[PDB]
């Protein structure tokens, strides 16, 4: 969840990897919306009620409700088939199983998963930890060693405009916004964030929980900011300005840190296949998260209630099938399912106003909300957001098509 | 660095083989391959070639049989041979554009064909 995803990493790796440090204010501007967006999911949760889907479904009627959880839904399927694309390609990488048979075995991934939980949380994901620390000092040591220009990268952090000029720079700006504020976590937070200690009456100990809620909330998505630069730098530094234009995916990645001079051969070697057992264990961590927030987006649109195992083996097959439809038409090529990764975290962006929207209604409300309400300056920058965002994303939907 | 062929040999009309293209130490990415061969008595015959973007072409004799495909994990170009004829017999050679980093220039390579020997 956040620097974990592979949508993260593709779509800033190739921000970088094809437009320089240009997507660098994309990565602060989307950084800086989501610990707003998420600041308000958090009160919302804890003033109100109950959550954003209970909310958004106490609004509207039953048919357009159907309609906003099928987008909802749709999303979370989106975040599904970015993990399965990320973890079928970790096991080409590192065990050589083509995508199209990678992409069966993440049906029963549910299973292994079990398999490792026999084996202790703490441990495992203390070994995890320490591949994806090991991993992001790879990457350091690649940026470090190339010589970056820090005045170009802090010139990246200025707009400018032909981020909306061209349709890819606006493309994967789109799939970095979608990355960095995915709509499932704001369905997950308003609910997750009720389970703290606090008196549902008593507002000061409410407040002091989305103090804390708050303030948390803002340190995890600093990191993933952080990360998110660290990769686009990675990808600009090993691709950018290349004679053959290397679009800057996983399998790249994989042949520069395996070929980097400096970095030798077997060390190399050790160095890729690290990083594709970090992108495997990238795949297997998001499958929890996107299981609760579909039971809190379906329970609370729906009104339905089924188990989490069942409804994760239903995502899961959902998300299986465009991934081996893609690799049916395109006989297996590895760029095109990358576009498909792309094209996920994009369609995040595409269902982002679904939920922006009655966040904002439900957090201005005066009656629901009470003491805790959007300030007059939270409303402007978020009306803002969900102006300029969906004007974005109408206007690419209209140039492509 | 040298290419290597491999996953030729002798098989009976009808039955399939897979060539095996890749290179001695490890690369960052093999842009375009070109599969050759050579029967005996005649020319050197361009059979299969494959691009950077994917896309393949094959000789009239040799399409709708044989696959040229690139295995990007690995960086290994691959010819599978289906429905194999007598007159596919000869040394297959692998002609491939080797690119040693990301920012080499990319360099032409050729390798020792390997034999193919299609029997009755």
């Amino acid at each position: 969840v956040g620097y974990m995803d592979p949508g993260n990493w593709i779509t800033s790796m190739q921000g970088g990897a094809q437009y320089g440090y240009t997507l660098l204010f994309v990565i602060l501007i989307s950084s800086l919306a989501a610990m707003l967006l998420q600041s308000m999911t958090v009160r919302l949760g804890i003033a109100t009620g109950k959550d954003l889907a209970q909310m958004t479904r106490h609004f509207l009627s039953k048919p357009v409700a159907i309609i906003f959880w099928i987008i909802a839904e749709l999303a979370i399927i989106a975040t599904d088939i970015a993990e399965v694309i990320g973890s079928a390609i970790a096991l080409d990488l590192i065990f050589g199983i083509p995508l199209i048979v990678g992409a069966l075995i993440t049906v029963f991934d549910v299973f292994l998963l079990l398999f490792i939980m026999r084996f202790g949380f703490r441990k495992i994901e203390a070994i995890v930890g320490t591949l994806i620390f090991t991993v992001l000092a790879i990457f350091v040591f690649e940026v470090f060693i190339s010589s970056p220009q820090l005045t170009d990268i802090l010139n990246g952090f200025v707009p400018h405009k032909e981020i909306v000029t061209n349709q890819g720079i606006l493309y994967i700006a789109l799939g970095i916004i979608g990355a960095t504020i995915m709509p499932h976590n704001l369905y997950l937070h308003s609910s997750i964030v009720q389970s703290r200690k606090y008196d549902r009456h008593d507002n000061e100990e409410k407040a002091q929980a989305i103090k804390y809620a708050t303030i948390d909330s803002n340190l995890q998505l600093s990191i993933a900011f952080v990360v998110n630069c660290l990769l686009l730098t990675l990808g600009a530094a090993l691709f950018f300005g290349t004679k053959t234009n290397d679009l800057g995916g996983f399998y790249d990645l994989y042949h520069a840190l395996k070929t980097e001079p400096v970095l030798g051969a077997t060390l190399g070697g050790v160095m890729s296949t690290l990083f594709a057992v970090a992108l495997l264990a990238s795949g297997q961590n998001s499958t929890i998260t996107g299981t609760l927030a579909g039971q809190i987006v379906m329970e609370g649109f729906l009104r339905l209630s089924i188990p989490n195992w069942l409804r994760r083996l239903i995502t899961r097959s959902l998300a299986v099938i465009p991934v081996i439809i893609c690799l049916i038409i395109f006989k297996g090529n590895s760029e095109k399912i990358e576009q498909l990764l792309v094209f996920s975290q994009v369609f995040l962006s595409i269902a982002l106003p679904f939920s922006l929207i009655p966040l904002q209604l439900a957090t201005s409300n005066k009656k629901l909300m009470g003491p805790f309400i959007n300030k007059t300056w939270v409303n402007i920058i978020s009306w803002t957001l969900i102006v300029i965002l969906s004007g974005l994303n109408v206007y690419l939907i209209i140039q492509t098509f | 660095v040298q290419l290597q062929e491999s996953g030729g040999g002798l098989v009976q009309a009808g039955g399939s083989l897979r060539l095996s293209c890749a290179a001695s130490r490890s690369i960052f990415s093999i842009d375009t391959a070109n599969w050759y061969r050579q029967p005996p008595g005649m020319q050197r015959e361009l059979v299969a070639t494959i691009t950077r973007d994917g896309n393949a072409n094959y000789a009239d004799s040799v399409k709708g049989r044989f696959t040229i495909s690139r295995d990007r994990a690995r960086n290994t170009v691959y010819l599978q041979m289906n429905s194999l004829k007598p007159e596919d017999t000869g040394v297959y050679y692998c002609n491939a554009a080797i690119r040693t980093t990301v920012r080499t220039s990319a360099q032409e390579y050729w390798g020792q064909g390997t034999q193919v020997t299609v029997s009755s």
